[PDB]
Protein backbone atom coordinates (compact mmCIF):
# COMPACT_ATOMS: atom_id res chain seq x y z
CA UNK A 1 0.00 0.00 0.00
CA UNK A 2 0.83 3.82 0.40
CA UNK A 3 1.73 3.36 4.18
CA UNK A 4 4.20 0.93 2.91
CA UNK A 5 6.06 3.56 1.52
CA UNK A 6 5.29 6.38 4.21
CA UNK A 7 6.17 3.83 6.83
CA UNK A 8 9.71 2.94 4.46
CA UNK A 9 10.31 6.44 4.41
CA UNK A 10 10.13 6.58 8.06
CA UNK A 11 12.77 4.16 8.51
CA UNK A 12 14.77 5.17 6.08
CA UNK A 13 15.12 8.92 7.67
CA UNK A 14 18.39 9.93 9.15
CA UNK A 15 18.34 9.43 12.22
CA UNK A 16 18.34 12.60 15.28
CA UNK A 17 21.17 14.46 14.71
CA UNK A 18 23.77 15.58 17.81
CA UNK A 19 26.44 17.41 17.68
CA UNK A 20 27.94 16.56 21.53
CA UNK A 21 25.74 13.43 22.29
CA UNK A 22 25.88 11.01 25.20
CA UNK A 23 24.32 5.00 20.33
CA UNK A 24 23.03 7.22 17.68
CA UNK A 25 25.79 8.97 14.90
CA UNK A 26 28.91 9.27 16.45
CA UNK A 27 30.57 12.97 17.25
CA UNK A 28 32.01 15.62 15.09
CA UNK A 29 33.52 19.03 15.85
CA UNK A 30 32.02 22.33 13.84
CA UNK A 31 31.25 22.25 9.72
CA UNK A 32 32.11 18.38 9.62
CA UNK A 33 28.98 17.79 10.96
CA UNK A 34 27.36 19.57 7.13
CA UNK A 35 29.97 17.16 5.16
CA UNK A 36 28.52 14.26 7.32
CA UNK A 37 24.95 15.75 6.36
CA UNK A 38 26.01 15.49 2.57
CA UNK A 39 26.77 11.37 3.21
CA UNK A 40 23.71 11.18 5.30
CA UNK A 41 22.01 12.37 2.16
CA UNK A 42 23.44 10.56 -0.63
CA UNK A 43 22.71 7.30 1.16
CA UNK A 44 19.32 8.29 2.01
CA UNK A 45 18.88 9.10 -1.84
CA UNK A 46 19.82 5.20 -2.77
CA UNK A 47 17.20 4.00 -0.50
CA UNK A 48 14.40 6.18 -1.73
CA UNK A 49 11.62 3.69 -3.72
CA UNK A 50 12.45 4.13 -7.14
CA UNK A 51 15.46 6.30 -7.27
CA UNK A 52 18.06 3.25 -7.25
CA UNK A 53 16.51 1.72 -10.58
CA UNK A 54 17.83 4.61 -12.34
CA UNK A 55 21.32 4.58 -14.18
CA UNK A 56 24.02 5.59 -12.30
CA UNK A 57 24.20 8.67 -14.04
CA UNK A 58 20.61 10.09 -13.70
CA UNK A 59 21.18 8.95 -9.70
CA UNK A 60 24.36 11.69 -9.81
CA UNK A 61 22.40 14.43 -12.21
CA UNK A 62 19.58 14.21 -9.70
CA UNK A 63 21.43 14.60 -6.79
CA UNK A 64 23.89 17.42 -8.35
CA UNK A 65 20.64 19.63 -9.03
CA UNK A 66 18.57 19.03 -5.66
CA UNK A 67 21.05 17.73 -3.00
CA UNK A 68 21.17 21.00 -1.18
CA UNK A 69 17.47 21.62 -1.49
CA UNK A 70 17.19 17.80 0.69
CA UNK A 71 19.68 18.97 3.20
CA UNK A 72 17.62 22.23 3.85
CA UNK A 73 14.26 20.91 4.02
CA UNK A 74 15.90 18.47 6.79
CA UNK A 75 17.11 21.21 8.88
CA UNK A 76 13.90 23.31 8.39
CA UNK A 77 12.61 20.22 9.72
CA UNK A 78 14.19 19.88 13.11
CA UNK A 79 14.06 24.30 13.52
CA UNK A 80 9.98 23.38 13.35
CA UNK A 81 9.60 23.25 17.23
CA UNK A 82 12.13 26.72 18.01
CA UNK A 83 11.11 30.76 16.52
CA UNK A 84 13.57 32.90 15.68
CA UNK A 85 16.28 30.30 15.30
CA UNK A 86 18.67 27.42 13.04
CA UNK A 87 18.62 23.58 14.61
CA UNK A 88 21.80 22.48 13.18
CA UNK A 89 21.39 19.68 15.30
CA UNK A 90 19.47 18.97 18.02
CA UNK A 91 22.64 20.04 20.22
CA UNK A 92 23.11 23.66 17.98
CA UNK A 93 21.10 25.51 18.09
CA UNK A 94 21.68 29.19 16.05
CA UNK A 95 20.41 32.40 15.56
CA UNK A 96 20.51 35.07 12.76
CA UNK A 97 24.11 36.74 14.29
CA UNK A 98 25.56 32.98 15.30
CA UNK A 99 24.97 32.10 11.58
CA UNK A 100 27.06 35.37 10.99
CA UNK A 101 29.19 34.84 13.06
CA UNK A 102 30.36 31.35 11.76
CA UNK A 103 30.35 32.95 8.19
CA UNK A 104 27.12 31.82 7.16
CA UNK A 105 26.66 35.64 5.59
CA UNK A 106 23.03 36.57 4.93
CA UNK A 107 21.64 32.72 5.27
CA UNK A 108 20.40 33.03 8.82
CA UNK A 109 17.92 35.47 7.02
CA UNK A 110 17.33 32.97 4.48
CA UNK A 111 16.96 30.04 6.24
CA UNK A 112 14.31 31.25 8.87
CA UNK A 113 12.49 33.15 6.21
CA UNK A 114 11.86 28.73 4.87
CA UNK A 115 11.20 27.74 8.46
CA UNK A 116 8.17 30.06 9.16
CA UNK A 117 6.91 29.03 6.12
CA UNK A 118 6.73 25.23 7.23
CA UNK A 119 5.73 26.48 10.67
CA UNK A 120 2.58 28.12 9.25
CA UNK A 121 1.40 24.16 8.82
CA UNK A 122 2.47 22.33 11.94
CA UNK A 123 4.45 20.18 9.29
CA UNK A 124 4.10 16.64 10.32
CA UNK A 125 6.97 13.53 10.10
CA UNK A 126 5.07 11.20 7.57
CA UNK A 127 4.33 14.74 5.44
CA UNK A 128 7.77 15.89 6.09
CA UNK A 129 9.44 12.46 4.74
CA UNK A 130 7.24 12.42 1.53
CA UNK A 131 7.75 16.06 1.10
CA UNK A 132 11.69 15.72 0.60
CA UNK A 133 11.60 12.22 -1.39
CA UNK A 134 9.00 14.28 -3.45
CA UNK A 135 11.92 17.10 -3.62
CA UNK A 136 14.54 14.35 -4.40
CA UNK A 137 12.27 13.73 -7.44
CA UNK A 138 11.61 16.96 -8.82
CA UNK A 139 15.20 17.52 -9.82
CA UNK A 140 15.06 19.83 -12.82
CA UNK A 141 18.64 19.01 -14.79
CA UNK A 142 19.18 19.14 -18.36
CA UNK A 143 21.48 16.29 -17.68
CA UNK A 144 18.62 13.48 -17.03
CA UNK A 145 18.86 10.97 -19.82
CA UNK A 146 15.05 9.21 -18.69
CA UNK A 147 12.88 11.83 -18.93
CA UNK A 148 10.28 9.56 -18.75
CA UNK A 149 11.58 7.55 -15.29
CA UNK A 150 12.17 10.53 -13.09
CA UNK A 151 9.01 11.93 -14.06
CA UNK A 152 6.91 8.59 -13.13
CA UNK A 153 8.93 8.62 -9.58
CA UNK A 154 7.53 12.40 -9.30
CA UNK A 155 3.90 11.10 -10.20
CA UNK A 156 4.53 8.13 -7.83
CA UNK A 157 5.25 9.95 -4.70
CA UNK A 158 2.84 12.50 -5.20
CA UNK A 159 0.09 10.64 -5.83
CA UNK A 160 1.63 8.63 -2.62
CA UNK A 161 1.01 12.06 -0.97
CA UNK A 162 -2.68 13.06 -2.58
CA UNK A 163 -3.54 9.14 -1.17
CA UNK A 164 -1.77 10.07 2.34
CA UNK A 165 -3.98 13.67 2.89
CA UNK A 166 -6.54 11.35 3.91
CA UNK A 167 -6.07 9.92 6.85
CA UNK A 168 -8.20 18.04 2.68
CA UNK A 169 -6.30 20.75 0.62
CA UNK A 170 -2.95 19.74 2.58
CA UNK A 171 -0.96 18.21 -0.78
CA UNK A 172 -0.69 21.57 -2.34
CA UNK A 173 -0.16 23.49 0.92
CA UNK A 174 2.93 21.43 1.24
CA UNK A 175 3.77 21.38 -2.30
CA UNK A 176 3.72 25.32 -1.89
CA UNK A 177 6.81 25.67 0.17
CA UNK A 178 8.95 24.21 -2.58
CA UNK A 179 9.73 27.17 -4.24
CA UNK A 180 11.49 28.74 -1.28
CA UNK A 181 13.15 25.80 -0.38
CA UNK A 182 14.68 26.21 -3.45
CA UNK A 183 15.51 29.57 -3.82
CA UNK A 184 16.77 29.33 -0.16
CA UNK A 185 19.01 26.02 -0.83
CA UNK A 186 20.19 27.91 -4.21
CA UNK A 187 21.15 31.00 -1.28
CA UNK A 188 23.01 28.68 0.32
CA UNK A 189 25.18 26.95 -2.82
CA UNK A 190 25.68 30.40 -3.75
CA UNK A 191 26.95 31.86 -0.63
CA UNK A 192 29.63 28.97 -0.59
CA UNK A 193 30.12 29.63 -4.31
CA UNK A 194 31.98 32.91 -3.14
CA UNK A 195 33.88 31.54 0.06
CA UNK A 196 35.19 28.68 -2.97
CA UNK A 197 36.08 31.75 -4.58
CA UNK A 198 37.67 33.75 -1.70
CA UNK A 199 40.01 30.32 -1.50
CA UNK A 200 40.54 31.38 1.94
CA UNK A 201 37.79 29.17 4.14
CA UNK A 202 39.02 25.55 3.78
CA UNK A 203 36.85 23.13 2.35
CA UNK A 204 36.11 19.70 2.11
CA UNK A 205 36.04 16.83 -0.90
CA UNK A 206 32.77 15.94 -1.17
CA UNK A 207 31.33 19.56 -0.90
CA UNK A 208 33.98 21.09 -3.54
CA UNK A 209 33.00 18.44 -5.48
CA UNK A 210 29.27 19.68 -5.44
CA UNK A 211 30.06 22.98 -6.26
CA UNK A 212 31.71 22.19 -9.09
CA UNK A 213 29.80 19.95 -11.12
CA UNK A 214 27.15 22.89 -10.98
CA UNK A 215 28.89 25.50 -12.86
CA UNK A 216 30.93 24.47 -15.65
CA UNK B 1 37.72 15.20 -12.95
CA UNK B 2 35.03 12.46 -12.51
CA UNK B 3 32.57 12.71 -9.40
CA UNK B 4 34.80 10.60 -6.88
CA UNK B 5 33.18 11.36 -3.49
CA UNK B 6 30.10 10.83 -5.04
CA UNK B 7 30.58 7.93 -6.87
CA UNK B 8 31.91 6.41 -3.41
CA UNK B 9 28.50 6.65 -1.86
CA UNK B 10 26.38 6.06 -4.56
CA UNK B 11 28.23 2.61 -4.86
CA UNK B 12 29.44 1.66 -1.86
CA UNK C 1 -18.52 30.83 -7.84
CA UNK C 2 -14.74 29.52 -8.58
CA UNK C 3 -15.17 30.07 -12.26
CA UNK C 4 -15.78 33.13 -11.71
CA UNK C 5 -12.73 33.80 -10.84
CA UNK C 6 -10.89 32.06 -13.33
CA UNK C 7 -13.34 33.58 -16.15
CA UNK C 8 -12.37 37.04 -14.26
CA UNK C 9 -8.48 35.45 -14.81
CA UNK C 10 -9.16 34.82 -18.45
CA UNK C 11 -10.54 38.54 -18.84
CA UNK C 12 -8.07 40.27 -16.67
CA UNK C 13 -5.10 38.58 -18.75
CA UNK C 14 -2.60 40.71 -21.09
CA UNK C 15 -3.36 40.36 -24.72
CA UNK C 16 -1.39 38.65 -27.05
CA UNK C 17 1.90 39.84 -27.54
CA UNK C 18 3.33 40.77 -30.75
CA UNK C 19 6.49 42.52 -31.88
CA UNK C 20 4.95 43.59 -35.53
CA UNK C 21 1.54 43.52 -35.10
CA UNK C 22 -1.17 44.85 -38.48
CA UNK C 23 -6.04 46.18 -32.64
CA UNK C 24 -3.81 44.87 -29.98
CA UNK C 25 -0.67 46.66 -27.78
CA UNK C 26 1.25 48.79 -29.81
CA UNK C 27 4.39 48.29 -31.58
CA UNK C 28 7.94 48.05 -29.85
CA UNK C 29 11.36 48.15 -31.31
CA UNK C 30 13.56 45.07 -29.19
CA UNK C 31 14.12 44.88 -25.38
CA UNK C 32 11.59 47.71 -24.83
CA UNK C 33 9.14 44.72 -25.66
CA UNK C 34 10.57 43.31 -21.91
CA UNK C 35 9.90 46.91 -20.24
CA UNK C 36 6.61 47.10 -21.50
CA UNK C 37 6.23 43.49 -20.08
CA UNK C 38 7.00 44.77 -16.58
CA UNK C 39 4.34 47.31 -16.65
CA UNK C 40 1.62 44.69 -18.22
CA UNK C 41 2.35 42.32 -15.00
CA UNK C 42 2.12 45.17 -12.64
CA UNK C 43 -1.45 46.39 -13.72
CA UNK C 44 -1.96 42.60 -14.29
CA UNK C 45 -1.24 42.66 -10.32
CA UNK C 46 -3.02 45.38 -9.42
CA UNK C 47 -6.64 43.40 -11.42
CA UNK C 48 -6.20 40.17 -9.52
CA UNK C 49 -8.44 39.43 -7.07
CA UNK C 50 -7.71 39.78 -3.48
CA UNK C 51 -4.34 41.41 -4.50
CA UNK C 52 -5.41 45.40 -4.27
CA UNK C 53 -6.87 45.30 -1.05
CA UNK C 54 -3.38 44.39 0.35
CA UNK C 55 -1.62 47.64 1.68
CA UNK C 56 0.20 49.28 -0.95
CA UNK C 57 4.01 48.33 0.44
CA UNK C 58 2.90 44.45 0.62
CA UNK C 59 1.77 45.22 -3.07
CA UNK C 60 4.95 46.17 -3.69
CA UNK C 61 6.70 43.44 -1.55
CA UNK C 62 5.17 40.89 -3.20
CA UNK C 63 5.55 42.55 -6.78
CA UNK C 64 9.26 42.83 -6.00
CA UNK C 65 10.04 39.60 -5.10
CA UNK C 66 7.73 37.83 -7.67
CA UNK C 67 7.55 39.60 -10.37
CA UNK C 68 9.91 38.01 -12.52
CA UNK C 69 8.10 34.39 -12.34
CA UNK C 70 5.11 35.98 -13.43
CA UNK C 71 6.81 37.45 -16.26
CA UNK C 72 8.79 34.23 -17.13
CA UNK C 73 5.94 31.80 -16.79
CA UNK C 74 3.89 34.49 -19.35
CA UNK C 75 6.64 33.43 -22.15
CA UNK C 76 6.61 29.74 -20.63
CA UNK C 77 3.05 30.01 -21.77
CA UNK C 78 3.71 31.48 -24.95
CA UNK C 79 6.57 28.99 -26.15
CA UNK C 80 4.45 25.84 -25.62
CA UNK C 81 3.10 25.34 -28.84
CA UNK C 82 7.10 25.12 -30.42
CA UNK C 83 9.92 22.69 -29.56
CA UNK C 84 13.62 23.90 -28.61
CA UNK C 85 12.75 27.56 -29.27
CA UNK C 86 11.27 30.90 -26.85
CA UNK C 87 8.54 32.82 -28.07
CA UNK C 88 9.14 36.35 -26.41
CA UNK C 89 6.25 37.14 -28.57
CA UNK C 90 3.92 35.32 -31.44
CA UNK C 91 6.22 37.20 -33.42
CA UNK C 92 9.75 36.92 -31.58
CA UNK C 93 10.82 33.29 -32.02
CA UNK C 94 14.35 32.56 -30.32
CA UNK C 95 16.15 29.13 -30.19
CA UNK C 96 19.23 28.89 -27.45
CA UNK C 97 22.38 30.80 -29.54
CA UNK C 98 19.74 33.31 -30.87
CA UNK C 99 19.42 34.26 -27.35
CA UNK C 100 23.23 34.36 -26.38
CA UNK C 101 23.19 36.99 -29.49
CA UNK C 102 20.75 39.55 -27.67
CA UNK C 103 23.03 39.13 -25.30
CA UNK C 104 20.78 36.77 -22.70
CA UNK C 105 23.54 34.50 -21.87
CA UNK C 106 22.65 30.65 -20.91
CA UNK C 107 19.04 32.20 -20.47
CA UNK C 108 18.30 29.96 -23.60
CA UNK C 109 19.14 26.54 -21.79
CA UNK C 110 17.51 27.74 -18.43
CA UNK C 111 14.54 28.81 -20.36
CA UNK C 112 13.67 26.05 -22.45
CA UNK C 113 14.44 23.61 -19.21
CA UNK C 114 11.26 25.55 -17.86
CA UNK C 115 9.23 25.30 -21.63
CA UNK C 116 9.63 21.84 -21.52
CA UNK C 117 8.68 20.90 -18.20
CA UNK C 118 5.18 22.51 -18.79
CA UNK C 119 4.96 21.33 -22.20
CA UNK C 120 4.81 17.64 -20.32
CA UNK C 121 1.71 18.67 -18.93
CA UNK C 122 0.02 20.37 -22.11
CA UNK C 123 -1.08 22.55 -19.80
CA UNK C 124 -4.45 24.90 -20.53
CA UNK C 125 -5.49 28.27 -20.77
CA UNK C 126 -7.56 28.54 -16.87
CA UNK C 127 -4.87 26.58 -15.44
CA UNK C 128 -1.87 28.42 -16.53
CA UNK C 129 -3.93 31.79 -15.77
CA UNK C 130 -4.79 30.43 -12.09
CA UNK C 131 -1.12 29.03 -11.61
CA UNK C 132 -0.02 32.72 -12.33
CA UNK C 133 -1.89 34.43 -9.75
CA UNK C 134 -0.95 31.41 -7.49
CA UNK C 135 2.61 32.08 -8.20
CA UNK C 136 2.13 35.74 -7.35
CA UNK C 137 0.60 34.70 -4.28
CA UNK C 138 3.41 32.49 -3.36
CA UNK C 139 5.45 35.59 -2.63
CA UNK C 140 7.87 35.14 0.47
CA UNK C 141 9.13 37.81 1.44
CA UNK C 142 10.42 39.23 5.03
CA UNK C 143 8.93 42.32 4.16
CA UNK C 144 5.41 41.62 4.11
CA UNK C 145 2.91 42.98 6.97
CA UNK C 146 0.13 41.27 6.95
CA UNK C 147 1.85 37.65 7.22
CA UNK C 148 -2.11 36.70 7.09
CA UNK C 149 -3.60 38.35 4.44
CA UNK C 150 -1.02 36.68 1.70
CA UNK C 151 -1.80 33.27 3.18
CA UNK C 152 -5.38 33.82 3.41
CA UNK C 153 -5.06 34.73 -0.73
CA UNK C 154 -2.73 31.99 -1.07
CA UNK C 155 -5.09 29.25 0.03
CA UNK C 156 -7.82 31.18 -1.33
CA UNK C 157 -6.21 30.82 -5.15
CA UNK C 158 -5.13 27.14 -4.14
CA UNK C 159 -8.57 25.86 -3.21
CA UNK C 160 -10.04 27.88 -6.40
CA UNK C 161 -7.66 25.66 -8.56
CA UNK C 162 -8.72 22.58 -6.74
CA UNK C 163 -12.48 23.18 -7.44
CA UNK C 164 -11.22 23.82 -10.93
CA UNK C 165 -9.58 20.40 -11.03
CA UNK C 166 -12.70 18.55 -11.57
CA UNK C 167 -14.29 19.73 -14.77
CA UNK C 168 -8.14 14.18 -10.72
CA UNK C 169 -4.64 14.75 -9.18
CA UNK C 170 -3.53 17.70 -11.67
CA UNK C 171 -3.40 20.60 -8.81
CA UNK C 172 -0.11 19.13 -7.48
CA UNK C 173 1.55 18.61 -10.98
CA UNK C 174 0.91 22.23 -12.18
CA UNK C 175 1.99 22.85 -8.34
CA UNK C 176 5.07 20.72 -8.78
CA UNK C 177 6.59 23.52 -11.90
CA UNK C 178 6.64 26.26 -9.31
CA UNK C 179 10.90 25.55 -7.89
CA UNK C 180 11.75 25.52 -11.41
CA UNK C 181 9.90 28.75 -12.05
CA UNK C 182 11.26 30.38 -9.07
CA UNK C 183 15.06 29.00 -10.29
CA UNK C 184 14.56 30.29 -14.05
CA UNK C 185 13.57 33.56 -12.74
CA UNK C 186 16.31 33.79 -10.59
CA UNK C 187 18.89 32.98 -13.11
CA UNK C 188 17.41 35.73 -15.60
CA UNK C 189 17.53 38.69 -12.73
CA UNK C 190 21.53 37.14 -11.82
CA UNK C 191 22.14 37.51 -15.10
CA UNK C 192 21.01 41.09 -15.69
CA UNK C 193 22.44 41.85 -12.76
CA UNK C 194 25.64 40.86 -13.77
CA UNK C 195 24.92 43.14 -17.09
CA UNK C 196 23.89 45.99 -14.19
CA UNK C 197 27.03 45.76 -12.47
CA UNK C 198 29.41 45.83 -16.68
CA UNK C 199 27.68 48.96 -17.11
CA UNK C 200 27.61 49.16 -20.52
CA UNK C 201 24.38 47.73 -21.96
CA UNK C 202 21.97 50.62 -21.18
CA UNK C 203 18.94 50.21 -19.30
CA UNK C 204 14.97 51.14 -18.68
CA UNK C 205 13.98 52.81 -15.48
CA UNK C 206 11.72 50.31 -13.91
CA UNK C 207 14.35 47.43 -14.66
CA UNK C 208 17.21 48.94 -12.42
CA UNK C 209 14.45 49.54 -9.97
CA UNK C 210 13.39 46.29 -9.83
CA UNK C 211 16.89 45.10 -9.63
CA UNK C 212 17.98 47.37 -7.02
CA UNK C 213 14.78 46.94 -4.85
CA UNK C 214 16.60 42.95 -4.69
CA UNK C 215 20.09 43.24 -3.06
CA UNK C 216 20.95 46.41 -0.71
CA UNK D 1 15.81 56.04 -3.98
CA UNK D 2 12.07 55.13 -3.36
CA UNK D 3 10.23 52.80 -5.87
CA UNK D 4 9.11 55.75 -8.44
CA UNK D 5 8.53 53.81 -11.44
CA UNK D 6 6.53 50.93 -9.73
CA UNK D 7 4.80 53.75 -6.86
CA UNK D 8 3.23 54.76 -10.44
CA UNK D 9 1.81 52.17 -11.42
CA UNK D 10 0.73 50.49 -8.58
CA UNK D 11 -1.27 54.13 -8.04
CA UNK D 12 -2.67 55.22 -11.29
C1 LIG E 1 33.01 26.09 4.72
C2 LIG E 1 32.14 24.90 5.07
O1 LIG E 1 32.41 23.82 4.57
C3 LIG E 1 31.01 25.05 6.02
C4 LIG E 1 30.93 26.15 6.90
C5 LIG E 1 29.87 26.27 7.78
C6 LIG E 1 28.87 25.29 7.81
O2 LIG E 1 27.83 25.43 8.69
C7 LIG E 1 26.68 24.73 8.48
C8 LIG E 1 26.45 23.53 9.13
C9 LIG E 1 25.27 22.83 8.92
C10 LIG E 1 24.32 23.34 8.05
O3 LIG E 1 23.19 22.60 7.87
C11 LIG E 1 24.55 24.55 7.37
C12 LIG E 1 23.56 25.18 6.42
C13 LIG E 1 23.16 24.22 5.30
C14 LIG E 1 22.35 25.66 7.22
C15 LIG E 1 24.16 26.41 5.73
C16 LIG E 1 25.73 25.23 7.61
C17 LIG E 1 28.95 24.20 6.94
C18 LIG E 1 29.99 24.07 6.05
C1 LIG F 1 19.30 44.96 -21.13
C2 LIG F 1 17.80 44.86 -21.19
O1 LIG F 1 17.14 45.75 -20.69
C3 LIG F 1 17.14 43.71 -21.85
C4 LIG F 1 17.78 43.04 -22.91
C5 LIG F 1 17.17 41.97 -23.53
C6 LIG F 1 15.90 41.54 -23.12
O2 LIG F 1 15.34 40.48 -23.77
C7 LIG F 1 14.20 39.89 -23.32
C8 LIG F 1 12.98 40.33 -23.81
C9 LIG F 1 11.80 39.74 -23.37
C10 LIG F 1 11.85 38.72 -22.44
O3 LIG F 1 10.65 38.20 -22.05
C11 LIG F 1 13.09 38.27 -21.94
C12 LIG F 1 13.21 37.14 -20.93
C13 LIG F 1 12.31 37.37 -19.72
C14 LIG F 1 12.86 35.83 -21.63
C15 LIG F 1 14.65 37.03 -20.41
C16 LIG F 1 14.25 38.86 -22.39
C17 LIG F 1 15.26 42.21 -22.06
C18 LIG F 1 15.86 43.27 -21.43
Amino acid sequence: FVNALVSHLLVVEPEKLYAMPDHLPAVATLCDLFDREIVVTISWAKSIPGFSSLSLSDQMSVLQSVWMEVLVLGVAQRSLPLQDELAFAEDLVLDEEGARAAGLGELGAALLQLVRRLQALRLEREEYVLLKALALANSDSVHIEDAEAVEQLREALHEALLEYEAGRRRAGRLLLTLPLLRQTAGKVLAHFYGVKLEGKVPMHKLFLEMLEAMMD
Amino acid sequence: RPASELLKYLTT
